[PDB]
């Protein structure tokens, strides 16, 4: 009596996961590039910071 | 040109001793997973004693061999004390290593609660104090020489007294400790083989018993063959007909034990790994 | 009956896969091709913290980027001052099998949990001064594997009983239960706005959860083995995963599919931890082979390697200001990196 | 200025006070042996824990001859594919408890125990961990073998050709029929044990009962043997 319930619950979950709207990958990849470009000046691990203001020296 | 060949051999021996004991000393400093164990507190002491043998003892006698006389004059009376101290320390370190291994293997639970890093220090201090006591106090008192170049003859009393404390007592302890380790190692092999035989009979060794004899034979025969001819003649000569050349050969055999000590005692899985890391990062 | 529902599920899966294929137009590598490579990353151990007796399983930075807590399988929860290497607290635990810890964003609480199936909350700043257990959250039927504070009163925990839960610390009762995973849930990662969170499980699937709604929104696949680590991109629209099959992947929430794969031919050990940087350009990941590999999140080129741990690297964190990187290991040492 | 000096002094005092406490705990940690206890709910595992003492993990502390032991039960809402099994890769031993009288009870319970033992034995995280094997419920097995309708050959066909090994030390009053079954089951476990034995871990079978005062001494002696063999192996003598 539980197999039918689990199958119907799985179908119900899969129905909800298929009703979303998906954007193109090209636009999605273009937004991660935009984020890194605008914050590359405040990434101390990427751009080395002089030891004057480094608190670990 | 046999002189050149002898000089090359002696230089190779000194360089081998220096390199081996420096590599043993270098690895323990670099890696703190070797310094953690109290059992390695005794290997580094042995390496230090072998290093002092290589530095303060071997080169000057090697030079005196090549030249044919003693070019230092007033250093003979201090060189003898350094020789005695640095050889006695090595032998006592070997004895302490054997006792440590025996106590670890025979009483594994009392070893873990009592072998604190403050007992290894006491043992090492006792060994080096015994080394210092018999080497400098008697020598800088004219007690080693018989009352009747650097070719002195030891007193009939001092030669016997120092040969016992420095060789005979340490070599008996090593024999008793390494034979109880042999008995333990053979009981364990019999129990494992019994279970394997039971499994085989359900389905219906020799190398292990050879491995234990190989290691013990390598440990003991090297030490005995290196130091026994020297200490046999060290007691016969004061009583007095063998010349000094054969005695020099046996003296040099005694010091060659310090070259193989890194191979015998600091050549396990992790010491070898540290040596590979220090040599080419392999 | 059963055949009809099986066919319906097959049709739904085929529709989802067809939609994902249709939305796939160009790859991340193709777009990120003219970008100047970062180059090489030089990072040196700036600190080394000692005091734990056994393997270290977790660590967590504070929001001030100075304090951090770490967990060891010796029953200790030690709080460090990363600047001065001093120890601020040392909290003994009732159970010796802790596998996760967390730092409250306010800084007044630390969490804990493990094989005892209990999440323990500790009061750090109190008028007495001592550190005592405030609450104990029971209700999971499997080991606690991760826990992340939302505020001083809410916390999300993941468990090996294939279930994540949201709790109310004041009342000690569950508020929402997140079901749908078939294998043990291993990791959690809260969104920057604490509105969503992702979890990785042993069924090689990740899921995106709605905290206020309680339902699963998106399900991501692609890994072949258990997922051990998961992390959000700083933007909040992407996340990264680490697995036992010696690979890392980047997924996009809006595109609803994988974008990049971070792997190498000479890597066969699994990933234990994963993290990002302040800009999101670098992808730091811990490995079973005792070191940490710094990646390039846009080009999949290994920018550097962090080495110096004697044993397996188990945990890995990056400060909120981007200043430093801390790693713990099974050799019981915390090493802070910078460069 | 002065405020920074005062703060640093207070922080150093607190750090020193903490480090003083961390020094005794290091001494206590090194004196304790961790033991992982496995088995099934059908086996007499629960009674053994009660004897040692006299819902997440269950932990128990007991001490023998000034040696501290610390044992863990993982029978807390678990399943197969043990992911938590890597937390115990540096324990002294694993205590595997089996109900020997469950051969007829139903696949077979004994076959399930054998499969679990083979799974644990070949685990990658347990390649240096020895197993102390308890073959529990021996009185029930003796009663079943003596009188009843349960024939081992019906469930295990290999029992029709088994022969008692010569290294058998049966109790003086036991029926020789009972001893054959005991050693057949023990050899069935030992075949798995020695078919993949690496030389770094071993198995220590025992014929036990759920209510025994000798189980603690069995664990103590087997742990002593494990530590001794590890010492012997680290010196290239074994
Ligand atoms: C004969 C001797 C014996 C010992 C000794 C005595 C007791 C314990 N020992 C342990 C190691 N060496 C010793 C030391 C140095 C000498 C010696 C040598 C080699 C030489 O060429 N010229 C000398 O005049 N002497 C004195």
């Amino acid at each position: 009596t539980a197999s039918i319930a689990q199958a119907r619950k799985l179908v119900e979950q899969l129905k909800m996961e298929a009703n979303i709207d998906r954007i193109k990958v090209s636009k999605a990849a273009a937004d991660l590039m935009a984020y890194c470009e605008a914050h590359a000046k405040e990434d101390p691990l990427l751009t080395p910071v002089p030891a004057s203001e480094n608190p670990f020296r | 040109s046999v002189r050149i060949l002898t000089a090359c051999f002696l230089s190779l021996l000194i360089l081998s001793t220096l390199l081996g004991n420096t590599l043993v000393c270098a690895a323990v400093i670099r890696f703190r997973h070797l310094r953690s164990k109290v059992t390695n507190f005794f290997v580094i002491s042995l390496a230090v004693s072998d290093l002092l043998v290589a530095v303060l003892v071997m080169p000057w006698k090697a030079v005196a061999e090549i030249a044919g006389f003693w070019p230092f004059g007033s250093f003979c009376n201090i060189w003898v004390a350094f020789d005695i101290m640095c050889s006695t320390a090595s032998i006592l370190n070997l004895c302490v290593i054997s006792v440590d291994r025996y106590w670890a293997i025979s009483s594994p639970f009392r070893y873990e609660r009592k072998m604190t890093p403050k007992a290894a220090f006491i043992l090492i201090s006792v060994a080096w104090t015994l080394s210092v006591l018999i080497s400098f106090i008697p020598v800088q008192l004219s007690w080693h020489k018989a009352k009747p170049n650097c070719d002195s003859s030891l007193s009939r009393t001092y030669a016997i007294s120092s040969s016992v404390i420095s060789f005979y007592i340490p070599v008996a302890i090593m024999i008793v400790t390494y034979t109880r380790i042999y008995r333990i190692a053979q009981k364990q092999i019999r129990r494992i083989a019994a279970l394997e035989r039971a499994a085989v009979h359900a389905k219906n060794s020799f190398k292990r018993e050879t491995k234990v004899l190989k290691t013990l034979s390598v440990i003991m025969g090297v030490f005995v063959c290196c130091w026994l001819p020297f200490f046999i003649l060290n007691c016969i000569l004061p009583f007095c007909c063998i010349d000094s050349n054969t005695f020099d050969v046996f003296v040099w055999f005694g010091w060659a034990n310090s070259s193989l000590n890194p191979i015998i005692y600091a050549f396990n899985a992790d010491f070898r790994k540290a040596f590979s890391t220090l040599l080419g990062c392999y | 009956e059963l055949d009809q529902l099986r066919q319906e599920a097959e049709q739904l899966k085929n529709q989802i896969r067809d939609a994902r294929k249709a939305c796939a137009d160009a790859t991340l590598s193709q777009i990120t091709n003219n970008i100047d490579p970062v180059g090489r990353i030089q990072m040196r151990t700036r600190r080394t913290l000692r005091g734990h007796l056994a393997k270290i399983y977790a660590m967590h930075w504070g929001t001030d980027s100075r304090l951090l807590v770490s967990a060891s399988q010796d029953g200790k929860l030690i709080i460090w001052d990363s600047y001065t290497t001093n120890k601020v607290h040392a909290i003994p635990l009732r159970s010796s099998w802790v596998m996760t810890c967390a730092y409250a964003p306010s800084g007044n609480y630390v969490a804990c949990g493990g094989l005892d199936n209990i999440c323990s909350i500790y009061n750090l700043k109190t008028r007495e001064g001592n550190v005592r257990v405030s609450r104990e959250l029971a209700g999971h039927t499997g080991y606690l594997s991760c826990c992340r504070f939302l505020d001083d009163n809410q916390i999300v925990t993941s468990s090996g009983d294939t279930t994540c839960a949201l709790w109310d610390i004041e009342t000690g009762q569950q508020t929402t239960t997140f079901t749908g995973h078939t294998g043990d849930v291993m990791s959690l990662s809260l969104a920057p706005d604490t509105r969503l969170f992702v979890s990785g499980a042993c069924d090689a699937s990740a899921k995106l959860w709605d905290v206020r709604e309680g339902m699963c929104r998106q399900t991501f696949t692609g890994h072949e083995s258990d997922i051990n680590a998961i992390c959000f991109f700083p933007n909040g629209n992407a996340f990264a995963t680490g697995s036992d099959d010696a690979t890392c992947r980047l997924f996009d929430l809006r595109a609803d599919q994988e974008l990049m794969t971070y792997s190498h031919d000479n890597i066969i050990c699994g990933i234990t931890s994963v993290s990002f940087s302040k800009s999101g350009r670098l992808l730091l990941a811990g490995y079973d082979d005792f070191n940490c590999n710094v990646w390039d999140a846009l080009k999949a080129d290994r920018a550097g390697v962090l080495a110096g741990h004697d044993n397996r690297v188990s945990c890995l964190g990056v400060t909120d200001d981007g200043m430093a990187v801390a790693t713990g290991s099974w050799d019981s040492f915390l090493k802070i990196w910078n460069g | 200025t002065e405020d920074q000096r005062n703060e640093e002094k207070a922080q150093r005092e607190a750090n020193k006070k903490i480090e003083k406490q961390l020094q005794k705990d290091k001494q206590v940690y090194r004196a304790t042996h961790r033991l992982l206890l496995l088995g099934a709910g059908e086996s007499g595992k629960s009674t053994i824990v009660k004897q040692m003492r006299i819902s997440g993990i269950f932990e128990t502390k007991f001490q023998v001859d000034k040696v501290n032991f610390h044992m863990f039960d993982v029978g807390a809402q678990r399943d197969e594919r043990r992911k938590w099994i890597q937390c115990f890769n540096d324990v002294t031993a694993i205590i595997f408890v089996v109900a020997s009288s469950s051969y007829n009870m139903v696949t077979n319970r004994l076959q399930e125990a054998l499969n679990l033992f083979k799974s644990i034995w070949n685990n990658r995280w347990l390649r240096t961990i020895s197993v102390i094997l308890f073959l529990n419920k021996q009185d029930l097995l003796a009663e079943k073998v003596l009188a009843g309708k349960s024939k081992i050959e019906d469930y295990f066909p290999e029992f029709a050709r088994y022969t008692t090994p010569e290294d058998a030390t049966p109790e003086p009053g036991e029926d020789p029929r009972v001893t054959r079954a005991k050693y057949f089951i023990r050899d069935e476990f030992l075949r798995i044990s020695t078919a993949s034995g690496d030389g770094r871990h071993y198995c220590y079978p025992h014929f036990t009962c759920s209510v025994d005062t000798e189980n603690i001494r069995r664990v103590f002696n087997d742990c002593r043997d494990i530590i001794q063999r590890m010492h012997l192996r680290q010196y290239e003598l074994l």
